[PDB]
Parts: C-alpha cells; sequence; structure tokens
C-alpha cells in the first residue's frame, strides 16, 4: 500500500486497521477449568 | 503503526507475504508520534504528553 | 506585562497587568482508558482456573482493546449521554470553536 | 509429530526455538524497563516481516501430544566483589561514638550500631578488608573525633594475622615485641562494648567467619562472645636488651597511642580476636562452638540462579502459575557463574609494601606505629573471582502446547529477584513428543 499525505512539521504515525476476524471460542469442560481457543485471520495468531 | 517523517509526503508501506483468507478491509488515520504512547510496556519514558 | 525586570517595588510596577492562567482540566479518561494494561504482553492479565495453569487471556500487541470498546459503545447505544459509573463521557469539541 | 507454524510448512519433531536477548532489542517497545535477566524476547525469527512485526504470531505444537523441550541455556555475568545487590557492601558494626567525662572523676562511653557502606566495585580480599577498615575510620573521622574519642579506642578492627606466635607461656608476652607480619585468616578485633553485625550482610563469607548453625536468624559477634581470646601484650624488647632480666608489657607507641591493657599488672590487652578465641579459647563454650573456619572466598558465597520460562514451559509440580516479577515458576536451577579461582605467592606481604609506595598515600596505612591498628598483612593464599561462561543442560522440560511469539526469560536470584549483573542470556529449547494426550 502506498499512501500520499499532506506534509506536517512533526513526526507523525500511520494507523492502518487491517480488519481481521479476531475470534475467541471459550470451552469450559470441567468445573473450574476454562480453556479458550483463539483465532484471527489474515494476521494469523492463536490456538487454531 | 507506521512511522512518517517530518514534512514527508509519500508513505509506502509493505505487508510482506501473508495468507489473506477472510480479509475484511482497511481503515486508516494519520496519528502523531507525540500523542501516541508506545503500548506494550509497563512505562513509556519517551512519552511527555497527557 | 512586566514593565521592568527589577523585582523590587517601583512606580513602573503599577503598570504591570494580570492575565488569568489557561484552564486545564485534568481527569481520568473516557471509559477509564489508561488505567488497565490492555494489549501489553508483559503485563497481560489473567483469568484462569485456580488449579488450572492455562491462561484464558492470550492478549496480543497489535490489538487495540481500548478503541474496540470506544467504537462498541457508539453502535450499541447513545454516546452523547453521560454515564458517571464507567466515566462514560465522550470527548467532544465545541462545533463553533473548531469550525469558525 | 507436527510442530506446525502458521505462515510456513508444518515442521515435524525435534526443531529448535531460540530465546536470545539480542532480539529483545529488536522488539524494544515491550522492554524499556527490563535487564538481561528479566526480558521479553521473540522466537518467531521469520525474516520477511521486520525485526519486530512478527512477534504476534504463534508456534502451535500439536494438542494430541504432550511436548517436552530440552532446555540448554548460556549464561554469563559480570558481578563485582563488592556490590549493593548481593549484600556485599553493607555491614553493621557497633563502634565507640563519644568518650566524654561525667561530672566527677568518671568518663561515660556512648555506643551505637552504625551502618557501614563500602564503595561498589570489584576488589581483592586485601583491598576489601582495607576498605572494611576504612569504613571504621570514616565513621571515626566524621562522627568519632568531633566528640573526643581517642585513637587508642577505635572499636572494630578487621585484621588478618595471629597474635599468639611469639607467645611464651612461662612469661605471658609476645617475645619479639612485634607481632608477626604473616597472614593466617581474617579475624575481627573488638573492645569492651563493641561488636559487628553480619545478619543482613554477606561479608561474613569474605572474612571466613560462618555460623556452625546457619539456619538461625541473626549473626552478631560481641566482645562478650569472644571470651578467652585476649590479644597478648608485647614484650618491651628495647628494655629487655637494655638491662641485659626485666620484663615489661608494652604500653604505648612512638606517637603515645596506648595499648588498652586490662590492668597495670597484667600481660593481656583489652583487644580481642576472633582467631584467638577460636583456636585458643574454650572449644565447648567459646566462639568455636557456633562459628566456623572457612576459605575466605572472594566471591562471598556462590548462590544459585533460577531460570524460568513462564510462557512456553509447563509449570513443575507444586509451582503455581503466576505473573509476579519476583515469583515465576522455576524451570531450571543453575549455579551463579562467578567462580572463585585460587592464587598463591609467597611475597604477598612484600607486594603489599610496594603497594603502599606505589599508591603514594597513607589512607590504607593509617596508624602505622600501632601494631594492632596497623594495615593487615595480605594473605599468601588469596582468591581471584572469575566470571566464567556457563553452558548447562537443564534436561527435558514439559512444554506449553501453544508457544507465543513473545516469550519471557527471567533469571531469578536465590532470594527470588532479578539479577542486574547478567548481560548474556540465551535459551535453546528442543521440542519433542513425550506422550500422547488423546487415545
Amino acid at each position: 500500500m502506498t499512501f500520499e499525505v499532506d506534509p506536517m512539521d512533526e513526526p507523525t504515525l500511520l494507523y492502518v486497521l487491517f480488519e481481521v476476524f479476531d475470534v475467541v471460542r471459550v470451552h469450559r469442560p470441567h468445573r473450574g477449568v476454562i480453556e479458550t481457543v483463539y483465532l484471527r485471520t489474515p494476521f494469523s495468531a492463536g490456538n487454531a | 503503526l507506521y512511522p512518517i517523517p517530518a514534512n514527508a509526503t509519500n508513505v509506502p508501506i509493505s505487508i510482506p507475504s501473508r495468507n489473506w483468507a477472510a480479509f475484511r478491509g482497511w481503515a486508516f488515520t494519520r496519528l502523531k508520534t507525540k500523542e501516541t504512547p508506545s503500548l506494550g510496556s509497563g512505562y513509556d519514558p519517551y512519552y511527555t504528553y497527557s | 506585562y512586566m514593565p521592568t525586570i527589577k523585582e523590587g517595588n517601583s512606580r513602573e510596577l503599577m503598570g504591570q497587568q494580570s492575565m488569568p492562567n489557561r484552564p486545564n482540566y485534568i481527569a481520568f479518561r473516557d471509559n477509564f482508558i489508561g488505567l488497565m494494561y490492555y494489549n501489553s504482553t508483559g503485563n497481560m492479565g489473567v483469568l484462569a482456573g485456580q488449579a488450572s495453569q492455562l491462561n484464558a487471556v492470550v492478549d496480543l500487541q497489535d490489538r487495540n482493546t481500548e478503541l474496540s470498546y470506544q467504537l462498541l459503545l457508539d453502535s450499541i447505544g447513545d454516546r452523547t449521554r453521560y454515564f458517571s459509573m464507567w466515566n462514560q463521557a465522550v470527548d467532544s469539541y465545541d462545533p463553533d470553536v473548531r469550525i469558525i | 509429530n507436527s510442530i506446525r507454524y502458521s505462515e510456513l510448512a508444518p515442521l515435524f519433531d525435534t526443531t529448535r526455538v531460540y530465546l536470545v536477548d539480542n532480539k529483545s532489542t529488536d522488539v524494544a517497545s515491550l522492554n524499556y524497563q527490563n535487564d538481561h535477566s528479566n526480558f521479553l524476547t521473540t522466537v518467531i525469527q521469520n525474516n520477511d516481516y521486520s525485526p519486530g512485526e512478527a512477534s504476534t504470531q504463534t508456534i502451535n505444537l500439536d494438542d494430541r501430544s504432550h511436548w517436552g523441550g530440552d532446555l540448554k541455556t548460556i549464561l554469563h555475568t559480570n558481578m563485582p566483589n563488592v556490590n549493593e545487590f548481593m549484600f556485599t557492601n553493607k555491614f553493621k558494626a557497633r563502634v565507640m561514638v563519644s568518650r566524654l567525662p561525667t561530672k566527677d572523676n568518671q568518663v561515660e562511653l556512648k555506643y551505637e550500631w552504625v551502618e557501614f557502606t563500602l564503595p561498589e566495585g570489584n576488589y581483592s580480599e586485601t583491598m576489601t578488608i582495607d576498605l572494611m577498615n576504612n569504613a571504621i575510620v570514616e565513621h571515626y573521622l566524621k562522627v568519632g573525633r568531633q566528640n573526643g574519642v581517642l585513637e587508642s579506642d577505635i572499636g572494630v578492627k578487621f585484621d588478618t594475622r595471629n597474635f599468639r606466635l611469639g607467645f611464651d607461656p612461662v612469661t605471658g608476652l609476645v617475645m619479639p615485641g612485634v607481632y608477626t607480619n604473616e597472614a593466617f585468616h581474617p579475624d575481627i578485633i573488638l573492645l569492651p562494648g563493641c561488636g559487628v553485625d553480619f545478619t543482613h550482610s554477606r561479608l561474613s563469607n569474605l572474612l571466613g567467619i560462618r555460623k556452625r548453625q546457619p539456619f538461625q536468624e541473626g549473626f552478631r559477634i560481641t566482645y562478650d562472645d569472644l571470651e578467652g581470646g585476649n590479644i597478648p601484650a608485647l614484650l618491651d624488647v628495647d628494655a629487655y636488651q637494655a638491662s641485659l632480666p626485666v620484663i615489661k608489657p608494652l604500653t604505648e607507641d612512638s606517637k603515645k597511642r596506648s595499648y588498652n591493657l586490662i590492668s597495670n599488672d597484667s600481660t593481656f590487652t583489652q583487644y580481642r580476636s576472633w582467631y584467638l578465641a577460636y583456636n585458643y579459647g574454650d572449644p565447648q563454650t567459646g566462639i568455636r562452638s557456633w562459628t566456623l573456619l572457612c576459605t575466605p572466598d572472594v566471591t562471598c558465597g556462590s548462590e544459585q540462579v533460577y531460570w524460568s520460562l513462564p510462557d512456553m514451559m509447563q509449570d513443575p509440580v507444586t509451582f503455581r502459575s503466576t505473573r509476579q516479577i519476583s515469583n515465576f515458576p522455576v524451570v531450571g536451577a543453575e549455579l551463579l557463574p562467578v567462580h572463585s579461582k585460587s592464587f598463591y605467592n609467597d611475597q604477598a606481604v612484600y607486594s603489599q609494601l610496594i603497594r603502599q609506595f606505589t599508591s603514594l598515600t597513607h589512607v590504607f596505612n593509617r596508624f602505622p606505629e600501632n601494631q594492632i591498628l596497623a594495615r593487615p598483612p595480605a594473605p599468601t593464599i588469596t582468591t581471584v573471582s572469575e566470571n566464567v561462561p556457563a553452558l548447562t543442560d537443564h534436561g527435558t522440560l514439559p512444554l506449553r502446547n501453544s508457544i507465543g511469539g513473545v516469550q519471557r526469560v527471567t533469571i531469578t536470584d536465590a532470594r527470588r529477584r532479578t539479577c542486574p549483573y547478567v548481560y548474556k542470556a540465551l535459551g535453546i529449547v528442543s521440542p519433542r513428543v513425550l506422550s500422547s494426550r488423546t487415545f
């Protein structure tokens, strides 16, 4: 991606929201046990 | 967060190579480095802004 | 306006003129942004079982949990209303001050 | 078998994942307040992204298997002898504060336990005892002499020699009239009402004075505790040959610094010695009953360090999963790499005499005419602390089935805190299958 911005006399940033599917599935199979499986995509990270 | 130098115009970014399955779209806004703290740490010492 | 650099009292210090200081509102942020370590992977919070050693909060760096809650309150309800318990008072400039 | 990574092909068993502190600088936004003991490093090491953009991705071991990693760690420190962190600069010692007279024909002595701090640095055991004797005089030059306490009654003196080699038991004095200039062991020298306190200190391990029962709290050595260890007085050899048979215990010096004798008609001084009460006192009830003679050990003890990888190792038995910076689940124990290497020269006292002429200053050689308050002899058997690297094998450790990209390495002290003097940490984990988790 190639952006063109107006010039500013200050160090500025660029905040791009790459919209993903940041999804949790919480599984509590026993009493006192909580175990989640995470998945996000395209920026892939999680248990799935 | 991509850095833009002072008085810069062309900002080329590059996501290197990823599986883009189920991509949804973009949304972007220019921020300032002065007004954006470096999150991830217990304390940002280079952040003199409130 | 200081007419004379000398700190001692003189006739010229009857002409010194006073201006009020700029109004500075220091408060907690809207929806208590900044109190909680979200998305800091070194200060990541825990919700797990007491005997279970597996954390159910696997928080990442490039997630923005604060902005995900600011945009959530916009859609699920009115945002011009003030809720003091979560300190839910949205940042809002005056429309006659920004755009003259 | 699959050690599957998301952005590449699924590898199979026995890969290597690396936890290096150099890549904890590649992601510097996480660790602005983290040393090389406790730090957040990355593991992913995919060269497509950035030094820091690949940190969020995970390494998923398979959930069907129970995984075990062969931990191999490289540790290297630069720890000085005298430092604030390992409690080797502080020692408490009760000293004589003020010698002031009362109304009629009575003097009253004021005492106070004063905290004595050493300059931080890597020293020998000759110069540290010179610094430990310097802190007694620095309190004397600041608090002591401004009230009126004399030079003869400076309380605590850290010496390294024997005061009972010229001792003739028929006469009761030291026959050469000068104590020997050879060093045997570091002892302490006290006066009535003064003592030391090595409870929160660790220079007790430097003087070679350890407890016979170390598991009780508190370690103070008092004038009352050193019973039977009076330093014998010196024979007046200038008068023993002037009338040659007269026998006189020596009372003063060339500068009239009087030896503290217990009376006018005695052969012992008021100066005690830890070395004399240990070897020549009572073995049943004396200081030998609860102290111990040691190698002087310029490392000041070798504690252990505790490796802990909380975000990829499963916690061992009876360890609770917690995120406290002082308390992590320990996955590997290791000795601190500061070894103590020996050293021997027979000219260690003669090299100390050149050391005064080279330094050109009498700071360490204050009181040169007084025999007890003279500079201690350097020992012929010293010790040299060496920082050695330590590649160790922590064996197979059970792994968490989903390893995140950012991983914490914490090198924890024996008192459960982070060591500032670690500057090289490198963990190497080899994941392999231990047993199946599903039938």
